[PDB]
């Protein structure tokens, strides 16, 4: 009851959602440091300010020194992260790290050392009695009203199909993907850049994220959609500069999804999305596949495109047998499930033997987190 | 024609001990659903204390609690064939009937 | 009256049938288990579910750790065989085991270790009262309207050849092949496979047995059926995967089938069904078999195939004397004959004398079975 | 007398052996196209070069439109496989197709199109006056000083267990298992990228088969190997990149030819290789059951893991009866096996009254490979 209860840190590219478990919704939702000049400065339009916090020190990182991010979803940068955390805790939750067990989460197919690093800090850094990272996707699917099912969990830095019988996931057909949101914000502005356009300054970094998140759409026919840019009109639309100048994107728009698809628009051999749902449910019992196509879910900040649920029927009813009923699920709140997935799981008292503890941290060290977190 | 016996049968016999606690139900397809009187119902049967109830009013939280039930009645030997947290909180019939006549059978016979 | 009645269990391959003795039909006929992960699980598409039950546990059975099957028509799998009979009793009849005794059936030429193991769990598990244990074919039998013939009993696990004179089967003459349902389901997706097909996910192993029974034909000339397989048009027939694929068999229909006759088909020195017949036949009292060639009756789910009759009928008269008449007998219902033949029996209070009790089990223990069931 | 011998041309996933039937060895032995830009092409630092050939085509094969693989054992492209033989004719052997009859090899349990379409190239794009299609293990039988035996063949496509009795091959009781040398490699490739490894281009795909087949190993006992890995110290075993880097890989180098025996490690309900040769052993005649166990030959590229032999004892010896003498054979040549039993194979004047002739392919189209070999 509120002092104790685990908090669950759910930690977006864009976004980051934190609240205690047992709780409907994140009590603490942010956009995704504290920067001290290590050089005298101010600009004479500030006091002698030489500790910018939150975006005015973002867009000045480059000149300044950052003490505390997230891209492999995956965490390119860990003192900026380490901010992040800190901030939650002690400015948004208003809570003490080392009487409260943390469920943090973190990408599909997120790299072995990160995993580490983050059971290093949380426990030496912030000295947490107790913790465990949980797959976005997987939170996702406990928190919905199924069972059965497998879902398709595409944060910033993972992607995971995870086929799940009765609640369990099934972890010899579960299948990564490292590709997600991140790799979508950078494919845009190259292509964007390439158009001959300027995201020369640190902030408009981070305003291809929302051109990304504003225009974007998956076409259902990549190939009549190109034409259906040529024969323009009604494609292309228009994004502002803080700098008060003007973009335009038209083909682009979808091209940016594409590579969800066709990871070969990103130079990459991978299969796409479509692909991997199918070998997932291929590897799975012979007499529960019938339950993974009537139960395919999409979850993530990733999953958000216009025509995705379409586009993904679509694809999986070519490959799938000629008669399996498929059905997509594209709940549209595909805004909080993640979070919600993990304040149920923290909250049920299964989930105390589940942890790795203080001891155990100890005892192994920071691998111990690949043997417990599945 | 045994479902409908059987639901005013197991409903009575339900009835009839969660009286003593104070509670009834009235449609046993829908008042198992969220575990709490499933709870009652077997602690009241037992004599015994189950575990503390969730607070919430949630899937999960029904989840939760309709486990805390299915796990005292399979740590008293019996063998849930293929009756589920899921299938009780969705509040299906034969699931459910097939719980408490497994629970009649291991508490009263 | 009821409450004072044995309870008949039948326990097919592919169906169960129980219920009371001195009863007409089955109260209860349902497909031939408790599921719970055995590492914390859920599908998002299901709630934290962690026991599925039935076929949803079927089809994860590999991933799951189930609580109580049959295929020596023979019982494979002992804790799942566990978990039918409990629901027969506590969620089907609605019954106490402690209070009614038991008649369960079993195949033909079932294993020596079964019959005992099933001995053991019916008094040791559900602490019965009595029990006795009857070969399927001598129930079809008795429940018939004629008292001199013999049956030819197919059920899933085994087949007998069974002659019986005045209501008695002559012990001598019986004759246990083992071969039955369970080996044509498995022959079958051999030759699909081998086709390149692929049965590759639990639920669609369960997909054999129904285009087995669905499709699956006798020929009356495997030679000049064969040929009647490459002059196709007409032979080819297709099953629609769950998956929404197509499967085309042919030239297999009547193939699977025919290991009956032929069991060198299957990689077994065994006589076909044809042959034992007759060679029960010549094993008993040279002044009955006029008695039965005239009342061959087949009994048994894997006596249902289109062409058995014939064929049947076909193959005696061959090996016969040029003279016999031969009435081979197939009663449409030959679907519910097991069990009113068990409900008959046990319901007489001739059968009371009969049963294998609580006190002899402890007195002999398991072995018993084999001394008083025949 | 040489010209006018067959050419045996064996079709391996890392090698080919092709020579002339009557011969000791293969005369060409190469590892397993021309590739035009189809986009105006060349690097600068290479000629205007639009023809590249053999490897440096391999590595830029995407970016490039090649001319005629092997992976089911199984070919999966045609043109390139199509490359290789024209190769194989015209510029190893320098023969000519019209004039000599083929004897292809192909894997155990090759699937039916590809019989098929390599009988369609053969004969209408090669114009073969004649041609055959042995199964590689069954030819590496025939070259050994032994009659009577089971060989257990495992090349890149499949594996099958053959019983021989007195140089004849027994049908019923040959068993395919679709998984050999490829499915090795790409296990591999996916445990290794699964430590986030990256092998991201095309000539580097074909690096993991030479850590497969350089490092690889067979555990005699998995599980007491496996703690044998993290009693660490001498397993790791280091790979160096091309590219300068380093791999290293460690309990990966036993796991690998592991889902050889347990095909749950690749999401395959198949058997694996010891109780496949065990179960065709018991399909053959009672009387040389005791002849195939005292000759168990291994042969193909998949049978030449550190191992192998001891390992295929040690679990043939567990199924098998109590007292039966095992001797498994596993000749340190088991390099050129199938390409000998080939060459002996079409020099004998039997073997001429064996082939489908340019006549019977007209007469019947490609489906009569399935029909006259086997």
């Amino acid at each position: 009851d509120d002092d104790i209860a685990a908090l669950v840190v759910d930690n977006g590219s864009g976004m980051c959602k934190a609240g205690f478990a047992g709780d409907d919704a994140p009590r603490a939702v942010f956009p995704s440091i504290v920067g001290r000049p290590r050089h005298q400065g101010v600009m004479v339009g500030m006091g002698q300010k030489d500790s910018y916090v939150g975006d005015e020190a973002q867009s000045k990182r480059g000149i300044l020194t950052l003490k505390y991010p997230i891209e492999h979803g995956i965490v390119t940068n860990w003192d900026d992260m380490e901010k992040i955390w800190h901030h939650t805790f002690y400015n948004e939750l208003r809570v003490a790290p080392e009487e409260h067990p943390v469920l943090l989460t973190e990408a599909p197919l997120n790299p072995k050392a990160n995993r580490e690093k983050m059971t290093q800090i949380m426990f030496e850094t912030f000295n947490t009695p107790a913790m465990y990272v949980a797959i976005q996707a997987v939170l996702s699917l406990y928190a919905s009203g199924r069972t059965t099912g497998i879902v398709m969990d595409s944060g910033d830095g993972v992607t995971h199909t995870v086929p799940i019988y009765e609640g369990y996931a099934l972890p010899h057909a579960i299948l990564r993907l490292d590709l997600a949101g991140r790799d979508l914000t950078d494919y845009l502005m190259k292509i964007l850049t390439e158009r001959g356009y300027s995201f020369t300054t640190t902030a408009e970094r981070e305003i291809v994220r929302d051109i990304k998140e504003k225009l974007c759409y998956v076409a259902l026919d990549f190939e009549q959609e190109m034409a259906t840019a040529a024969s323009s009109s009604s494609l292309e639309k228009s994004y502002e500069l803080p700098d008060g100048q003007v973009i335009t994107i038209g083909n682009e728009r979808f091209r940016c999804p594409e590579a969800l698809f066709q990871p070969s628009f990103l130079g990459m051999e991978s299969c796409g999305i479509h692909e991997t749902t199918f070998n997932s449910i291929m590897k799975c019992d012979v007499d529960i596949r019938k339950d993974l196509y009537a139960n395919t879910v999409l979850s993530g900040g990733t999953t958000m495109y216009p025509g995705i649920a379409d586009r993904m029927q679509k694809e999986i009813t070519a490959l799938a047998p000629s008669t399996m009923k498929i059905k997509i699920i594209a709940p549209p709140e595909r805004k909080y499930s993640v979070w919600i997935g993990g304040s149920i799981l923290a909250s049920l008292s299964t989930f105390q033997q589940m942890w790795i503890s203080k001891q155990e941290y100890d005892e192994s060290g920071p691998s111990i987190v690949h043997r417990k977190c599945f | 024609a045994w479902e409908k016996q059987q639901r005013k049968t197991f409903t009575a016999w339900c009835n009839s001990h969660l009286r003593k606690a104070g509670t009834q139900i009235e449609n046993i397809e829908e008042d198992f659903r969220n575990g709490l009187k499933l709870m009652l119902l077997l602690e009241v049967i037992s004599g015994e204390r189950l575990p503390r109830p969730d607070k919430g009013k949630m899937r999960f939280h029904k989840i939760a609690n309709v486990n805390k039930a299915l796990d005292f009645i399979a740590s008293k030997g019996v063998k849930l064939v293929s009756i589920g947290a899921e299938e009780i909180v969705d509040g299906n019939l034969k699931m459910t009937l097939g719980m408490i006549w497994t629970i009649i059978l291991r508490f009263a016979i």
